[PDB]
RNA sequence: UUAUUAAAAACACAGCACUGUGCAAACACGAAAGUGGACGUAUACGGUGUGACGCCUGCCCGGUGCCGGAAGGUUAAUUG
RNA sequence: CAAGCUUGAGUCUCGUAGAGGGGGGUAGAAUUCCAGGUGUAGCGGUGAAAUGCGUAGAGAUCUGGAGGAAUACCGGUGGCGAAGGCGGCCCCCUGGACGAAGACUGACGCUCAGGUGCGAAAGCGUGGGGAGCAAACAGGAUUAGAUACCCUGGUAGUCCACGCCGUAAACGAUGUCGACUUGGAGGUUGUGCCCUUGAGGCGUGGCUUCCGGAGCUAACGCGUUAAGUCGACCGCCUGGGG
């Protein structure tokens, strides 16, 4: 029942499924009695180096309080999904809700 | 678990057996049994066509599903059983409608596990899906060559197949021999490896253990007369010739594949 | 190692009050809960030699405390090793 | 150390820019160190000696 | 305290070739130089910063 | 194991190795249809050599074989 | 022997830093190989060469793919660990250390023959893997010779899992534990207070580096992290060879 910061970037050719992709993963998280601290759609962003002959991935950030058996199944759906090109789960000490620098860079 | 025997007799000194305690100690499922009588390596002309085959223990045949086409319906594994017809173990599964089938037992699968076939199944060891729905890089077994025909590759104990690439209507597989092969993407595969991976760790220990499996003794061609083998003859131990088969074809190195209609599917031969 | 509420249950259960954390029976029972818990770790991680050295310090500290308790008060010592299942 | 030549910049000032840029970027010394293998006991002995003779 | 997502702060601590500048020169204290290098390495993985120039 | 002058140090053997074989398998018996291999699928199957186990297994690719390569030289039917 | 005490030794509460250990994923740069494109006579190597590679199209250059190993910069007289040792990033399991204010137990302590465990690299066994490097080996040089130093290749090994071995200039060539004995300059990691702007300063713990005083030492040197002044216990030495 720990805090996690999750970043995943999406292939840009399926960027209109992104609000559908977010609200599908939320029902698995709030449905595990885990609370959601932040949820930021960053949009299309120029990559610093090419991945899979690409640039301009679609970045989504969220900060989550959840148990470990929900976050373990979130990377199985990160792995077997062909739309997520890159993801990153990190453990956090305390829940974060202040706006990130990516929201205040707009 | 490999176990060493104690040298209480000279025929027991070198015996190493593989003992699996999770196998079913009991009789097999009788509706899935058939008669299977032995050949002696003789064909319908009555002639020996393969040497060194004969005797051994009586065996009944288990009908194993290599097709895995009961799509959509879940199945729970009842127990693991011994199969005398192959090196791998088999599992008895129970579908929700009440059908029982034998499958090849993959690695790590116990009683109470849930398997499912079909196009919309989950990516976990034991499930069978078409290879256009399997991630590239996966380890699969019981792989089809034609769609609907049934699994033919990676059946022996501990064997598997890696899906190396998917380009178009074909996928490229790295076979267990080291061969790269194209197979069409509508063929099914089962996730995981085949179980019983320490089958190659066993030591028979004595000549009778080979005779229990229906293996007859091999005579060296150099131990014969010239009328019997190309290697025969000599006054003492003479060889003097290039090593050949009993029918005169140079063995020890010469390639024998001559099949022009399947050569387009083979990307790289083994090394 | 041991968590906070699993720790505080043993102090209320095995001590004189909720302030008595330092008595001999509490220290033996706090070591016994972690020693029995770390068996599941070392059944998976046989090659973890650097953690097993810290497990063996709890084993030698419980044995020294048990031999001290037996020399002072044997009647209290018999109650503890039955409740925890030590020495058979 | 990629350096573009700007407008009406002579040649010898962009040569000097390229020379100054890869001297600061540390490219020739990274290549000349990585040309032979050094044992980790020789790396520590050189590292210890360079730290002791940094005594002003 | 240092964050990998703060790209404008992290870019004042890399060279034009992308190498991390040592705190001998930048003057960062030792506790924050370790937090800077770990956070720069997280950002390189998300391709917010580059490892090199050529790529 | 040489029925009927040879029972052995010969044959087999568990173990070891090399080699072929991607399944309409290699291979074998069959003018062929088919069959065995196998209701097996490379942890498998055929051929060859050595012969439990222990310590081991050095140098040579000039000759013959085999695997690979294709610039070039030479080269049949066919055309004329 | 009995009864105590809290100063030694332990337990709990709140935090901090860390390449401490085990397991599973993943990323980028580079080398090698395979396929294709462009292109044409050299490449490679050395003190100079040759062996080798290359007109059957090399080396160079671009695109795509496979695979293994190691993680530039950060990076340090830096940190952790009993020692051996440990360095990309992420997750799971897990050991220790240190600080603050308290509360608790009440000498529960120190050392340790025999015993048990851990223990670099090389090596051995069984099964895998095999890019780079490289004992043995081969060829080319150098040389009086050259079983070498140099060059071109190259197998075991180096890598993984599970067992074995039990040795190193395994070194601080300095056993462990405790108390006492002037100072200076630093590093690292906590914490307290003061005008909490200036923001900076003064203390108080842990670990660590370099000088140096008394004292000690054959000298060199060591010097509050002692090789100074003492106590407890253990290991070990008795001329050089053999
Ligand atoms: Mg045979
Ligand atoms: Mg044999
Ligand atoms: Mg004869
Ligand atoms: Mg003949
Ligand atoms: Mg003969
Ligand atoms: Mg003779
Ligand atoms: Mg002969
Ligand atoms: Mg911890
Ligand atoms: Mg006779
Ligand atoms: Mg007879
Ligand atoms: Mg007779
Ligand atoms: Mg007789
Ligand atoms: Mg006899
Ligand atoms: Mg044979
Ligand atoms: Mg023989
Ligand atoms: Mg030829
Ligand atoms: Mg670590
Ligand atoms: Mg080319
Ligand atoms: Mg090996
Ligand atoms: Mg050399
Ligand atoms: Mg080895
Ligand atoms: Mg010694
Ligand atoms: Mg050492
Ligand atoms: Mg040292
Ligand atoms: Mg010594
Ligand atoms: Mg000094
Ligand atoms: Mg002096
Ligand atoms: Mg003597």
């Amino acid at each position: 029942m720990r805090h996690y910061e999750i970043v995943f970037m999406v292939h840009p050719d399926q960027s209109e499924q992104v609000p559908g992709m977010i609200e599908r993963y939320t029902a698995a998280i709030t449905g595990a009695e885990g609370k959601i601290h932040r949820l930021e759609d960053w949009g299309r962003r120029q990559l610093a180096y090419p991945i899979n002959k690409l640039h301009k991935a679609h970045y989504v950030l969220m900060n989550v309080e959840a148990p470990q058996e929900v976050i373990d199944e979130l990377e199985t759906t990160f792995r077997f999904n062909d739309a997520v090109i890159r993801s990153m789960v990190m453990r956090t000490k305390h829940a974060v809700t202040e706006a990130s620098p990516m929201v205040k860079a707009k | 678990a490999v176990v060493k025997c104690k040298p209480t007799s000279p025929g027991r000194r070198h015996v190493v057996k593989v003992v699996n305690p999770e196998l079913h100690k009991g009789k097999p499922f009788a509706p899935l049994l058939e008669k299977n009588s032995k050949s002696g390596g003789r064909n319908n002309n009555g002639r020996i066509t393969t040497r060194h085959i004969g005797g051994g223990h009586k065996q009944a045949y288990r009908i194993v599903d290599f097709k895995r086409n009961k799509d959509g319906i879940p199945a729970v594994v009842e127990r693991l059983e011994y199969d005398p017809n192959r090196s791998a173990n088999i599992a008895l599964v129970l579908y929700k409608d009440g059908e029982r089938r034998y499958i090849l037992a993959p690695k790590g699968l116990k009683a109470g596990d849930q398997i499912q076939s079909g196009v919309d199944a989950a990516i976990k060891p034991g499930n069978t899906l078409p290879m256009r729905n399997i991630p590239v890089g996966s380890t699969v077994h019981n792989v089809e060559m034609k769609p609907g025909k049934g699994g033919q590759l990676a059946r022996s104990a501990g064997t598997y197949v890696q899906i190396v690439a998917r380009d178009g209507a074909y996928v490229t597989l790295r076979l267990r021999s080291g061969e790269m092969r194209k197979v069409e993407a509508d063929c099914r595969a089962t996730l995981g490896e085949v179980g019983n991976a320490e089958h190659m760790l066993r030591v028979l220990g004595k000549a009778g253990a080979a005779r229990w499996r229906g293996v007859r003794p091999t005579v060296r061609g150099t131990a014969m007369n010239p009328v019997d083998h190309p290697h025969g003859g000599g006054e003492g131990r003479n060889f003097g010739k290039h090593p050949v088969t009993p029918w005169g074809v140079q063995t020890k190195g010469k390639k024998t594949r001559s099949n022009k209609r399947t050569d387009k599917f083979i990307v790289r031969r083994r090394s | 190692s041991l968590s906070t509420e699993a720790t505080a249950k043993i102090v209320s259960e095995f001590g004189r009050d909720a302030n008595d954390t330092g008595s001999t029976e509490v220290q033996v029972a706090l070591l016994t809960a972690q020693i029995n818990h770390l068996q599941g770790h070392f059944a998976e991680h046989k090659k973890d030699h650097h953690s097993r050295r810290g497990l063996l310090r709890m084993v030698s500290q419980r044995r020294k405390l048990l031999d001290y308790l037996k020399r002072k008060d044997v009647a209290r010592y018999t109650q503890l090793i039955e409740r925890l299942g030590l020495r058979r | 150390p990629v350096i573009k030549v700007r407008e009406n910049e002579p040649f010898d000032v962009a040569l000097r820019r390229f020379k100054r840029s890869c001297e600061k970027a540390g490219v020739l010394a990274e290549v000349r160190r990585r040309e032979f293998y050094e044992k980790p006991t020789t790396e520590r002995k050189r590292a210890k000696a360079s730290a002791v003779k940094r005594h002003a | 305290e240092i964050d990998y997502k703060d790209i404008a702060t992290l870019k004042n601590y890399i060279t034009e070739s992308g190498k991390i500048v040592p705190s001998r020169i930048t003057g960062t204290r030792a506790k924050y130089q370790r937090q800077l290098a770990r956070a720069i390495k997280r950002a390189r993985y998300l391709s917010l910063l580059p490892y090199t120039d050529r790529h």
